[PDB]
RNA sequence: GUGAAAUUCUUGGAUUUAUGAAAGACGAACAACUGCGAAAGCAUUUGCCAAGGAUGUUUUCAUUAAUCAAGAACGAAAGUUGGGGGCUCGAAGACGAUCAGAUACCGUCCUAGUCUCAACCAUAAACGAUGCCGACCAGGGAUCGGCGGAUGUUGCAGGACUCCGCCGGCACCUUAUGAGAAAUCAAAGUCUUUGGGUUCCGGGGGGAGUAUGGUCGCAAGGCUGAAACUUAAAGGAAUUGAC
């Protein structure tokens, strides 16, 4: 179930089992490519320019219309962020934990919620650091994190 | 004038030891008759019997005539508040006499007072053990 | 009780059909117990049920106010309107959604008052559910669809107008028949009424809505 | 419906998959679709997801076609539907 | 005996066995 | 030995539940382990109501129901006859009477 | 007020009736084999602040995971240190009553407390007396949240209602072909035909959660925790009588 809860929950994707792209998809390699270029220009994100490829420009899945995933694209093009995507929101939810927790010393429930962030926090990062994403000396700064957001 | 009503409020208060049967002005800040069930009784215990009630009701009656009140309007109750809510066993007999002993009844309500949420009962929390 | 004592008469408002409200003492003239000051009982209950010769309305009640006593009458005046324990009691039914409203609306006469609204959810005629529920976030619609009408109503000239739509169900109605989309929603009227300031006597204005006694 | 015994799991009803969850099918398949939207005037060929979430809209008045929604999204009364498919 | 007070016992004989070896330290 | 699977009271899916006073002896009893009946009545009864009827000035007055709520705990209910003691195969038996 | 009475209040007006102001606590009915939360726990409206499950997804990363010594957050009620508040209720105490006796059960008046703020404590029948994760193995209907489809009514696409289906949750009913000492359990099943992973933990009953040492706490106390000696039974479930 999930990590730092009790639910059960099951709902996902289901991606199709033709990995070609449909037969109706008419946009070239050089096309999708720079609109992903330009959209990572534009301070977008993996997660949030695969759906809008998906909405506006009619793409189903990156991985079958140009054949590699949009991170090594970007990487490729090395327009990648410093920071992996999921990292960095998990900081900047903590960030915006702890903003809100100054002000309020009694609210006790977002301290654990706070604690659960940060465990997630950390073990990311030593995932991260395990595959040499991050560099060795990388370490989370809870009073410096809000800097780096 | 004769036929027409001329109308009291009788604020009927029965609980578990006494029977109050107070007649006052529609206002309620004046006093017609105000004898409860212990007055006519020789025994504290007997206050709240049906026919202590059944005495001061008829003897309510017997005041109301003078006046003119020749219809009441009946505001029964009980204890209310935080303690028990139920009228008393002489709520019924003090309404019946007025019935039976020429009375007219207008309005009939219950005003027993209803907290939203009280204060604490008494008897700690196990309770009255018998 | 006494051989002193004054048997006065009220004197309903005009805006009902029976003016002839019972009848109320005072002390005469004793000391400094002044007949005048003495009568301002300013407090009356009564059913609406007399004041309009019906009786399918006993379940309201109209609380009267003295205002001037003058002529062997004492000219009374609206002062609250509340409901009967009955009433209340047979309407909270389980498997059934409550709702209250209530606002501190204000008339243009500067009679700060309350007013409380309740509503009960209604099951459609083919309904196998038995409970007839609804979502929080549905019955706050509702609470503000019901602020919202009575403010609407409210907020216009002199309270005439304002018990001119109470003892019929005008507000009920509206905020029924206003809140369909979300829920059915029956039994829908105004609870009651608190009167939380009066301007002042002003000395005339009462005499505007009484007749000639 | 005695049990699997008198089904074949290896060609089973080609109906009640219509009916399992994506996941739980045979072979799983998404539940959604593309469908190119067609508006009241011209510019009809703009393509749009079944489940989208965007607001997407159109060149010539912006003409606003959907509303994610938790599900499908919501396809305005005025523009017609017709889906594609591989 | 209903254990509750055999505790409570317990307890009052750790408190004054604790104030007697206070007496002498 | 457990007399009953829900324990006498009916929580599920939660850890707390406020108590309420027995009507009787003022006894805090948790609000769904407590006997709870609803118990409508005329105000006066039919030996009553015939003398009030023609004591009522007008004949349109329908006469007053009063409503009441009442909770009891297990020892006042079982004392005062609410609900009886039940055999050990009737005790399943959750259908009210009639 | 009581089974019955008295202690107490009262012609200086008790109890009762109507109006109004203030104070503190409490949120009835709606309220459910219903909801949320890691548990403790959470029930008037409205605004703000951050958080969360489930559902939907042809979005993204790509093993990042499960359980966990040491080490940490939170942890009802009572209790402790001060400030405020102090309605009701009420340990201690006093009085009345019952009684062979009543430091109790029953009445009345009440102190700490009950409410709140800043700190301590770390225990409950903290219970589902049932650790967490994963797979499989009977049926059924109801219900809560989300989603998909059909449907034909609403003083009104959508909302309310009806029907079917999927995922997730709290439960419930019938039945073993299962298990079990049995009560009973759809998990407490898939166990001499014994092995999915992992943490904690028990070894006849007392002495005893006691002595002592260590350690946390202002204290009350908490965590860890024996031995000599004594004993043939203690105990669980069900059965027939007796009461
Ligand atoms: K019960
Ligand atoms: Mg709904
Ligand atoms: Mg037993
Ligand atoms: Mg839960
Ligand atoms: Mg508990
Ligand atoms: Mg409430
Ligand atoms: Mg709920
Ligand atoms: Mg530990
Ligand atoms: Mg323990
Ligand atoms: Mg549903
Ligand atoms: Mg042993």
């Amino acid at each position: 179930g999930r990590m730092h809860s009790r639910g059960k929950g099951i709902s996902s994707s289901a991606l199709p089992y033709k990995r070609t792209p449909p037969s109706w998809v008419k946009t070239a390699v050089a096309d999708v490519d720079e609109l992903i270029t330009k959209a990572a220009k534009k301070g977008q994100m993996p997660s949030q320019i695969g759906v809008l490829l998906r909405d506006q420009h009619g793409i189903p899945l990156v991985k079958s219309v140009t054949g590699s995933k949009i991170l090594r694209i970007l990487k490729a093009h090395g327009l990648a962020p410093e920071i992996p995507e999921d990292l960095y929101f998990l900081i900047k939810k903590a960030v915006a934990i702890r903003k809100h927790l100054e002000r309020n010393r009694k609210d006790k429930d977002s301290k654990f919620r706070l604690i659960l962030v940060e465990s997630r926090i950390h073990r990311l990062a030593r995932y991260y650091k395990r595959t040499k994403k991050l560099p060795p000396t990388w370490k989370y700064e809870s009073t410096t994190a809000s800097t780096l957001v | 004038r004769e036929g027409e009503h001329v109308f009291g409020v009788a604020h009927i208060f029965a609980s578990f030891n006494d029977t109050f049967i107070h007649v006052t002005d529609l206002s309620g800040r004046e006093t017609l008759v105000r004898i409860t069930g212990g007055m006519k009784v020789k025994a504290d215990r007997d206050e709240s019997s049906p026919y202590a009630a059944m005495l001061a009701s008829q003897d309510v009656a017997t005041r109301c005539k003078e006046l003119g009140i020749t219809a009441l309007h009946i505001k029964l109750r009980a204890t209310g508040g935080n303690k028990t809510k139920t009228p008393g066993p002489g709520a019924q007999s003090a309404l019946r006499a007025l019935a039976r002993s020429g009375m007219k009844i207008g309005r009939i309500e219950d005003v027993t007072p209803v907290p939203t949420d009280s204060t604490r009962r008494k008897g700690g929390r196990r309770g009255r053990r018998l | 009780p006494f051989t002193k004592k004054q048997w006065y008469d009220i004197k309903a408002p005009l805006l009902f059909t029976s003016r002839n409200v019972g009848k109320t003492l005072v002390s005469r003239t004793q000391g400094t117990k002044i007949a005048s000051e003495g009568l301002k009982h300013r407090v009356f209950e009564v059913s609406l049920a007399d004041l309009q010769n019906d009786e399918d309305q006993a379940y309201r009640k109209i609380r009267l106010r003295a205002e001037d006593v003058q002529g062997m009458n004492v000219l009374t005046n609206f002062w609250g309107m509340d409901f009967t324990t009955d009433k209340l009691r047979s309407l909270v039914r389980k498997w059934q959604t409550l709702i209250e409203a209530h606002v501190d609306v204000k008339t243009t006469d500067n009679y700060m008052l309350r007013m409380f609204a309740i509503g009960f959810t209604k099951r459609r005629p083919n309904q196998v559910k038995r409970t007839c529920y609804a979502q929080a976030s549905q019955i706050r619609q509702i609470r503000r669809k019901m602020v919202e009408i009575m403010v609407n109503q409210a907020a216009s000239c002199d309270l005439k107008e304002l018990v001119n739509k109470f003892i019929p169900e005008v507000i009920g109605k509206e905020i029924e028949k206003a809140t369909s989309s979300i829920f059915p929603l029956q039994n829908v009227y105004v609870r009651k009424v608190k009167i939380l300031k009066a301007p002042k006597f002003d000395l005339g204005k009462l005499m505007e809505v009484h007749g000639d006694y | 419906m005695v049990l699997q015994n008198d089904i074949d799991l290896l060609n089973p009803p080609a109906e009640l998959e219509k009916l399992k969850h994506k996941k739980k099918r045979l072979v799983q398949s998404p539940n959604s679709f593309f469908m190119d939207v067609k508006c009241q005037g011209c510019f009809n060929i703009t393509t749009v997801f079944s489940h989208s979430q965007t607001v997407v809209v159109c060149p010539g008045c912006q003409t606003v076609l959907c509303q994610p929604t938790g599900g499908k999204a919501r396809l305005t009364e005025g523009c017609s539907f017709r889906r594609k498919g591989d | 005996m209903r254990a509750k007070w055999k505790k409570k016992r317990m307890r009052r004989l750790k408190r004054k066995r604790r104030k007697m070896r206070q007496r002498s330290k | 030995t457990f007399k009953r699977r829900n324990g006498g009271r009916n929580k599920h899916g939660r850890g707390h539940v406020k108590y309420i006073r027995c009507s009787n002896c003022a006894k805090c009893c948790p609000k769904d382990k407590a006997i709870k009946r609803f118990l409508v009545r005329n105000i006066v009864e039919q030996a009553a109501v015939r003398d009030v009827q023609e004591a009522c000035v007008h004949d349109g007055y329908v006469l007053p129901k009063l409503y009441a709520k009442v909770h009891h705990c297990v020892s006042c209910a079982i004392h005062a006859h609410i609900v009886r003691v039940r055999s050990r195969e009737n005790r399943r038996n959750r259908e009210p009477p009639q």
